[PDB]
């Protein structure tokens, strides 16, 4: 379509977003697949990857890309993309998949007192 | 009594960290003194500075005497870059307060303060 | 690890910014509320109140007003059970002064004694 | 029940529990309990140390996208021991939805700031330090942003008192003003407002 | 000297300038007044930013300990002769927020008020009204014969 | 649902005329000269007054019975019901054992002009009444007590019970 | 130990026989509404307000009267417990006077509390009520029978602990008035402890009267000096 | 300082006269109503709101009526409802009135502040018509509103609202096409929008730079989606934009205000459940139930379930929430006040760099900034 | 509505609009400053029958908030809500 | 009917007069003592008593809504005439 | 009063010249309304 503006100020428009697309899921994927398997964060971010990827692979135009991911615009699912990958970065850098860390006193969660 | 430490490990950073902030504060007594136009000696000033130090010290805890020395910070901050007025520091310095009684005597003529 | 080790009493006297003679002089009170006896709800006292002594209120030239020097005169503070009470008024500072609550006993009534026929229970009137 | 009564919503519940579930999860190491109230909001309750690690994935993932840092607000309860209940709202706008994170924290216990996450926190946690006394680690420029300069002492704990200690007038005598001790021409008449009664069956806690 | 303290009265009464110096809800009532409905410009009545060059100053919101030494500096710059006219209840005497622990009770412990005027906000009639008390106040000034009486 | 706002040789020609010879500005000019020829909206006070209703909400006056017997009968719903605590009510029975009040105290300069005492008062005794113009020079002045309040009723009530007759229908 | 098990809301509990349905709902925690029960008083059981549920029973029971039996499972708010608590409200508050802002007792006032928290929000009484002439017992009790509602704590109280039996209740039905029948002045050393056992404004304390209100008043624990029971 | 609204201290650094740092001190007018609020019931905290945003005073009214019904678990009738939402329209019109006419008056251009003033003079009189006071009404209260509508009330309405486009048309023929205004706002305080969303921008702010995002087409509340209007959505972040979303939204509040007057139905103002709202004064003569209730509520005030909320409504500055913890008396625990004003002159930090000192007053005018609001 | 023609057409012109077709200024069209008492409607519950408070209580119907993991199969990735669909462009004023 | 208390200073209705030895009479040199001069309980003491057919009479101050609450009292008594506890008006029965 | 006028400028008065023995010639004051034609002038009924 090659739309000038995206509507959004600060946000440049791609030219080819399916190879960006698919850059950015196979790197996710390769990145999560450092994690251990018995994390669920894990499983629940490959589960919606893959399920994008093969959107993005079966069909080629942009509108019914933008109407069936429902991201809105491409560009914002590329920055979702991205902010996901960085949350798998961060991911396997926190490692919160461990069990809890501490348990809160009997009176912490207790409301009325 | 396993507690989360702030910026002092142990006493001696803490002691360290109060040190640092008396040496600023006597550093910067007397350009506090000749900017604000305070009508009043230097060392007035710093020994307000010394009295202040010795009233708050006894403290054994680290955290709150590390607390303390985070909040000198922010008035020395709030000193150090002209945001407060005439006032604000001489409120330290209470001039129209009346002396207050301390003996016996004096409180029982005056009222009922035990 | 980050973590260290403080084996000293917790006194925020320091970090809370009241004054001096508010803290050693006031004597804290720790107590559970009486019912009131022209009401018969005991919800009121279900909880434990914190509170402080009375200071001087005399009047107003003006009109007689309720002129007060005390600003901890309206303090009622409100804690679960005794514990937490007792650590937050020794967290403060605060000489503290605690009563034990009064629960009532447990009586035991019978309809039936109002009608007996050998004891003093019986009622005059119903 | 139809005129006078608040509708009610089990959808929206229902969802709001499964992404409650979803949330414990992913997470096991930092959230504590997930509660969804009876008007259809969602609560996470978590460790302080895991304040940060939690946020950035409820701004992170595709699932949550919570990108907007509604409020953010600090709440003090003298029972705890842990008195001051900090509270994160969030706002997601591509699911349409809040949520609230929860935490807890004494005086003297720093807590994990969220300006790396959310920078509208930049003053939001400031303000809080300015209230109640919470210090927040790593802040970028944390000084007082709403009481005087010279104020000592925390105003929005609840052992403050409502007037405060000190009072401002004009001194003819060294043309100034300065502070002095509270007088009040009239005390704040206190108000005794609590009915007896039992309020509510359904929140009736157990006994000793 | 009679007839000259009546001349001197009707100058200073009639081209009062008051200062913007409002600070809250009430400063949205005074910006009311100013509107075509009342006209303040027909009294003789306009508006000066600069204390320097103001006659009155009407303190519209609440007066906080964050802003007493502005006030008393800004009432301190102003030439003689100056007259204060308090505002609604906050400026009164605290009003709503009388028992807080960041509000000057009543602005009269930091400047002397000449003319009370009460509301919350006081209507934009009532403030009229108001002014004019402050002008008939300066109409029966007595400068020259007590001067010339001592 | 939505709208883009500023989303938009001849033309090219119209705006530089435009630019030299100053269109929208001439246009400008004439709205404002338009304006100068209208008739002010200027109401003659003190010799006009606003518009108003009735329910006003003005100067506070107690109320009497059409019989010479005072309203107040010393409930203290008012003073229990004022957001601002601007009212101090001290009663005792008189000698005819009516319970009635002894102080009655408006402090006005607490008081925030909002009517929750004019429609707490169940005999309706306190009102706040219509008049707002009673601007004073001392501090003292604006501190009513129950003779000044029972002035403003007996003074307004030719006024206040027919405002109320007009509007007590609404409650 | 014989403790019976009974149960309060399908909650387990054990009590003393002999225990009443108000006591076993006290031992869990809730406390029934009650208007002529007292726990240092004897049971008369003539207000219906503590009119509760047991399950697989057709009928209301009185739980300050009624004494519990093994497995009785106590409904202590179903829709028949609340229907009766309403009706109970209703008829004690179709003759009384509209006498609130005239009334000491108006802030600490059962009848007050317990028609906002159980009792309905409008009248369905469209005719004229009751009108019971007043009487003196003293410079000590100002006295409104206005507002008695026919508890029968003031007999009981005359006749158990202060024992001088002196009050009754004389007439048959709506007519039914509280007093002496005549002229006598009800004067003992524990008179003005029926003023703090009248669950409304009917019996006022005199010298208090018309001078304050409990919402503006300060609560401050003491000791009594002016005899050594202390 | 006449730019300044009222209370303001902003420290500058100006590099000759162009902004390195800027620093807005508050706090000059923090009043402390969150610790006011919590010793007062919930209909003496009531009028507390009238005075935080004080252009935008029954928005505030409607906000908390919100959240205390949203724990009361009760609604309002729909004639409250309607009620509600035409004079929060009738708030918005005030509130963008007031923003235009002052940030033109701070620009320079005079004549439009005494040119609609009269207008916000006449919504006044329609506010003392409908509640008995010019500005603080405390007419919105928990259960719906306070008091009915006057007879007659309606057809000022109509004739005023008929007869006001054609001041907007007026106003926006002396400023947007003005060649003066336009130069002041072509790329002054340029956003972005990740930058709109992680700085907890909201309302005009966000819709300046594009987002697609407003509370009473998402997340609607008592009629809202009733009445069909549209959103103005901005294209470049500047202040221009966002001139134009305010006029555009007067515009729509001019639409909602007619469909409101042709779509008001017949019915009671007030919640008939008599716990929560007080009686009419008719009946509490009479009944004995309705006494006792009016001397409780006006005495102790209606008891709220314990539990805490977040309500949010869409201000005429953007989203207004409160949180709002209630512990089971008739006080409530904590009450802390949501308000758009606060992050915008938190982002008035990044918006102003690289700018000249006129354009810094510039950016201040475009953020409607309440001081009352903002310091609570 | 009490200047002359010329002046009227001079505005007009001035203007560019017809100014006193909807003056600014108000005059007798406006409603009466006095009115006939109204009668108010009443509300849904002031029946005299099946009318009982505790089925149409609101505030005693509110329930404490559910716990649903307490620390005292393959589930699908689950959202807060469906997304939010995309905003249709208005077609009465799309300036466009 | 006001009283004159021998200080100089009139006296109010709820009979609060200010001694002659009260520093606080100094407030109200050069000003006046302002002052109800319609006594209340003056006011209510010549309103006649009204005679009923009936043993109760229901009293609402007149004029419907604009009044008290309607209290019913009774007058079974012969002796006292019954007065109500708004208004202070009273009434008895002619018998 | 004159109806053709816009509102606010339809009913107005002129004070007297010595009302309660002062000079009101020069002083005049806004209070000087007695309340029934106060109640008139600041247009609350239409009926004098
Ligand atoms: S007096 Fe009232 S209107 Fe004026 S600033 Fe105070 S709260 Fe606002
Ligand atoms: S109007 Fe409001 S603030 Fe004023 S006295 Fe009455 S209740 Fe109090
Ligand atoms: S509410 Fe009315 S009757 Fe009650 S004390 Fe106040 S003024 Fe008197
Ligand atoms: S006894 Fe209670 S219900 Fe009866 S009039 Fe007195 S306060 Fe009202
Ligand atoms: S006067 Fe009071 S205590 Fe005595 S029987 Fe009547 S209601 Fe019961
Ligand atoms: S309490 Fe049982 S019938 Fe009265
Ligand atoms: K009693
Ligand atoms: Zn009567």
């Amino acid at each position: 379509l090659l739309k000038k503006t995206t509507g959004l100020v600060g946000l440049a428009v791609c030219e080819t977003p399916h190879e960006r697309l698919k850059i950015l899921y196979t790197k996710i994927l390769d990145v999560l697949g450092h994690i251990p398997k018995n994390a669920a964060y894990r499983k629940y971010t490959e589960q919606i990857t893959n399920e994008k990827l093969s959107i993005v692979k079966a069909e080629p135009d942009v509108k019914k890309l933008e109407e069936q991911l429902q991201g809105g615009q491409i560009e914002e699912v590329i920055l979702q993309a991205e902010n996901e990958l960085s949350l798998a970065r961060k991911m396997i850098q926190w490692k919160p998949w461990e069990p809890l860390v501490e348990e809160p006193p009997a009176s912490q969660w207790k409301w009325p007192i | 009594t396993s507690v989360k430490p702030i910026f002092s490990r142990d006493m001696n950073e803490a002691k360290r960290r109060v040190r640092e902030l008396y040496r600023a504060w006597y550093r910067e007594v007397p350009n506090t003194v000749h900017l604000f136009q305070l009508d009043i000696s230097v060392k007035q000033g710093r020994d307000k500075v010394r009295e202040m130090f010795k009233k708050n010290a006894h403290v054994t805890d680290p955290r709150v005497v590390d607390l303390l020395v985070i909040k000198g910070k922010m008035e020395l901050e709030e000193t150090i870059n002209v945001w407060k007025q005439r006032t604000h520091v001489m409120r330290f310095f209470h001039e129209t307060e009346a002396p207050r009684p301390k003996d016996f005597l004096s409180k029982f003529y005056v009222g009922h303060d035990p | 690890t980050q973590l260290i080790t403080v084996d000293e009493k917790l006194d925020i006297t320091t970090l809370t910014g009241v004054p001096e003679e508010h803290i050693k002089t006031r004597k804290a009170r720790i107590f559970v509320p009486a019912r009131n006896n022209m009401q018969s709800g005991v919800n009121n006292t279900k909880k434990w109140k914190m509170e402080f002594d009375t200071r001087e209120r005399w009047e107003n030239p003006l009109m007689g007003w309720a002129s007060t020097a005390d600003p901890l005169s309206n303090l009622v503070l409100t804690f679960s059970t005794k514990e937490d009470a007792i650590a937050f008024a020794e967290k403060n500072g605060w000489s503290y002064d605690v009563e034990e609550r009064k629960v009532p006993k447990p009586k035991s009534k019978s309809y039936g004694a109002n009608f007996s026929w050998n004891k003093r229970t019986r009622v005059s009137t119903k | 029940t139809r005129p006078t009564v608040r509708p009610r919503n089990d959808v929206a519940h229902k969802q709001l529990s499964a992404f409650g579930e979803y949330v414990a999860e992913i997470l096991p190491k930092y959230v504590q309990q997930v509660q969804v109230s009876c008007f259809s909001e969602l609560e996470i309750c978590i460790h302080p140390d895991g304040v940060i690690p939690v946020l950035t994935f409820l701004r992170d993932h595709s699932n949550a996208q919570f990108k907007s840092l509604a409020d953010l607000t600090a709440v003090d309860i003298p029972t705890r021991q842990n008195r001051f209940e900090i509270v994160y709202n969030l706002l997601s706008l591509r699911f349409n939805s809040r949520i609230r994170v929860k935490t807890y924290t004494d005086e003297l216990t720093p807590v994990e700031s969220s300006v790396s996450v959310y920078k509208a926190a930049n003053w939001y946690e400031r303000e809080i330090w300015d209230m109640f006394g919470v210090f927040f680690a790593n802040h970028p420029d944390l000084r007082r942003i709403l009481t005087d300069y010279g104020f000592e002492g925390h105003p929005f704990r609840k052992d403050f008192p409502l007037s405060g200690y000190v009072e401002l007038r004009y001194d003819d005598e060294v043309k100034r003003v300065v502070a002095e001790p509270v007088e009040l021409a009239q005390e704040f008449r206190k108000f005794d407002l609590n009915s007896p009664w039992e309020a509510f069956p359904a929140y009736r806690q157990p006994p000793e | 000297v009679a007839k000259l303290d009546d001349l001197i009265n009707w100058a200073r009464r009639s081209s009062l300038w008051p200062m913007t110096f409002g600070l809250a809800c009430c400063a949205v009532e005074m910006m009311h007044m100013a509107a075509p409905r009342y006209d303040m410009d027909r009294f003789g009545v306009v508006f000066r930013a600069s204390p320097r060059q103001s006659d009155v100053m009407i303190v519209a919101g609440t007066l906080t300990n964050k802003m007493a030494p502005a006030l008393r500096k800004v009432y301190d710059q102003m030439p003689e002769p100056r007259y204060v006219v308090s505002m609604g209840s906050c400026a009164n005497g605290g009003g709503y927020y009388h028992y807080s622990y960041s509000v000057v009770r009543g602005c009269d412990r930091i400047v002397p008020v000449d003319i009370y005027v009460p509301g919350c906000p006081p209507t934009a009639e009532a403030l009229l009204y108001g002014i004019l008390q402050l002008q008939k106040k300066i109409k029966r000034e007595k400068r020259l014969r007590i001067w010339y009486r001592r | 649902t939505y709208k883009y706002v500023n989303l938009r040789m001849k033309s090219v020609t119209d705006r530089a005329a435009q630019t030299l010879l100053w269109t929208e500005l001439i246009r400008g000019l004439g709205m404002t000269l338009s304006y100068l020829f209208r008739e002010p909206a200027t109401i003659n006070y003190p010799f006009e007054k606003g518009p108003l209703s009735p329910r006003f909400r003005g100067e506070h006056a107690l109320r009497r019975y059409p019989s010479g017997e005072e309203r107040c009968i010393a409930c203290k719903l008012c003073e229990a019901v004022c957001p601002a605590q601007a009212i101090t009510i001290e009663a005792e029975p008189r000698a005819d054992g009516s319970r009635r009040t002894t102080r009655y105290d408006i402090d006005m300069t607490k008081c925030i002009y909002c009517g929750f005492c004019q429609e707490a008062c169940p005999v309706d005794a306190i009102v706040e009444g219509p008049n707002f113009e009673f601007s004073t020079e001392t501090h003292e002045e604006l501190l009513y007590n129950k003779e000044k309040l029972l002035n403003n009723g007996d003074k307004w009530e030719a006024e206040i019970a027919a405002n109320i007759q007009a509007d007590y229908l609404y409650r | 130990s014989n403790l019976i098990e009974v149960f309060v809301d399908g909650q387990s509990v054990m009590v003393e026989p002999g225990t009443t349905v108000l006591q076993a709902c006290e031992k869990v925690g809730m406390q029934i509404p009650r208007f002529c029960y007292h726990e240092r008083l004897s049971v008369a059981g003539n207000c219906r307000m503590c009119l509760v549920e047991i399950e697989k029973a057709p009928k209301v029971v009185a739980a300050c009267a009624m004494p519990v039996m093994k497995g009785w499972n106590i409904l202590t708010n179903s829709e028949k417990t609340k229907k009766a608590r309403e009706g109970v409200m209703e008829f004690l508050l179709a003759n009384h006077p509209l006498d609130c802002p005239i009334c000491d007792q108006g802030g600490e006032c059962d009848l007050q509390d317990q028609s906002m928290m159980f009792g309905s929000d409008r009248s369905r009484f469209l005719e004229g009520k009751r009108a019971v002439e007043d009487k003196n017992i003293g410079p000590l009790v100002k006295t409104i029978m206005t507002r008695c509602i026919q508890c029968t704590r003031c007999i009981r109280f005359a006749s158990e602990i202060a024992g001088v039996d002196d009050l009754g209740t004389t007439g048959r039905g709506n007519d039914m008035q509280v007093g002496t029948y005549i002229e006598k002045m009800f004067m003992s050393e524990l008179s003005g402890n029926i003023i703090d056992i009248c669950p409304v404004g009917a019996l006022t304390s005199k010298p208090y009267a018309f001078t304050a209100r409990p919402w503006e008043t300060r609560k401050t624990e003491s000791i009594d000096v002016m005899d050594a029971v202390g | 300082h006449p730019a300044a609204h009222g209370v303001l201290r902003l420290v500058m650094e100006l590099s000759g006269e162009m902004v390195r740092k800027c620093d807005p001190h508050i706090g000059l007018l923090h009043r402390g109503t969150e610790k006011l609020i919590e010793y007062k019931t919930y209909l003496q905290a009531l009028p507390y709101f009238d005075r935080l945003d004080y252009v935008s005073m029954m928005c505030n009214e409607q906000a908390y009526s919100l959240a205390v019904e949203k724990l009361l678990n009760i609604q309002p009738p729909p004639r409250a409802q309607w009620i509600r939402v035409l004079f929060g329209e009738i708030t918005r019109l005030l509130n963008h009135i007031m923003a235009v006419t002052t940030h033109a008056l701070d620009i320079g251009a005079m004549t439009p502040f005494f040119w609609m003033f009269e207008e916000r003079e006449k919504m006044f009189e329609f506010y003392e018509r409908v509640s008995g006071a010019r500005m603080h009404a405390a007419y919105v209260r928990p259960g719906g509103v306070h008091q009915d509508l006057p007879l007659g009330l309606m057809d000022d309405i109509y004739e005023f609202s008929k007869n006001f486009s054609l001041r907007i048309d007026e106003l926006e023929e002396m400023l947007t096409n003005n060649r003066i205004w336009r130069n002041r706002t072509v790329d002054i305080g340029v956003v972005t929008a990740e930058d709109a969303l992680n700085y907890g921008f909201s309302g005009v702010m966000l819709r300046g730079s594009g987002i697609q995002w407003d509370l009473r087409k998402t997340q609607p509340y008592d009629v809202y989606d009733q009445v069909e209007f549209d959103v103005p959505i901005g294209s470049r972040g500047d202040c221009y934009d966002r001139y134009l979303c305010r006029v555009e939204e007067m515009r729509q509040s001019i639409r909602i205000i007619s469909q409101c007057l042709n779509k008001m139905p017949p019915g009671e103002i007030k919640v008939d459940d008599a716990k929560v709202s007080p009686p009419k004064r008719a009946e509490m003569k009479t009944s004995m139930e309705s006494l006792i209730h009016h001397f409780k509520l006006y005495t102790e005030g209606y008891q709220v379930p314990p539990g805490a909320t977040y309500t949010a409504i869409e201000a005429p500055k953007g989203e207004f929430g409160v949180y709002l913890v209630s512990d089971g008396s008739s006080r409530p625990y904590r009450c802390k006040i949501k308000a758009p004003g606060f992050a915008h002159l938190a982002g008035l930090d990044k918006m102003s760099k690289g700018h000249m000192l006129a354009d810094v007053v510039a950016i201040i005018g475009t953020q409607d900034i309440v001081f009352g609001e903002v310091d609570r | 509505a009490s200047a002359t023609r010329l002046i009227q057409g001079l505005r007009n012109w001035a203007s560019g609009r017809d100014l006193q077709a909807k003056l600014q200024l108000r005059y007798q069209e406006i409603s009466k400053r006095t009115q006939p008492p109204p009668k108010l409607p009443v509300g849904p519950s002031h029946r005299l029958s099946n009318n009982y408070y505790c089925a149409r209580d609101g505030r005693r119907e509110a329930m404490p908030p559910s716990i649903v993991m307490s620390s005292q199969s393959e589930k699908k990735a689950v959202s807060p809500a469906p997304p939010i669909k995309r905003w249709e462009l208005s077609q009465d004023e799309p300036y466009l | 009917g006001v009283r004159t208390s021998p200080t100089g200073e009139k006296v109010t209705h709820t009979g609060q007069v200010y001694d002659d030895e009260d520093y606080r009479r100094v407030r109200f040199v050069g000003r006046q003592k302002e002052v109800n001069e319609n006594f209340a309980i003056d006011l209510i003491a010549e309103q006649p008593v009204s005679q009923v057919g009936s043993r109760v009479i229901s009293c609402d101050g007149g004029g419907g809504a604009l009044g008290h609450p309607r209290v019913y009292i009774n007058l079974d008594k012969e002796t006292k005439t019954g007065t109500c506890g708004y208004c202070g008006l009273q009434f008895r029965q002619q018998h | 009063e004159d109806n053709k006028q816009f509102f606010g400028r339809h009913r107005w008065v002129i004070y007297t010249t010595e009302m309660n023995g002062k000079n009101t010639f020069w002083d005049v004051d806004g209070s000087m309304v007695p309340p029934e034609w106060h109640r008139w002038l600041h247009c609350m009924t239409d009926d004098p």
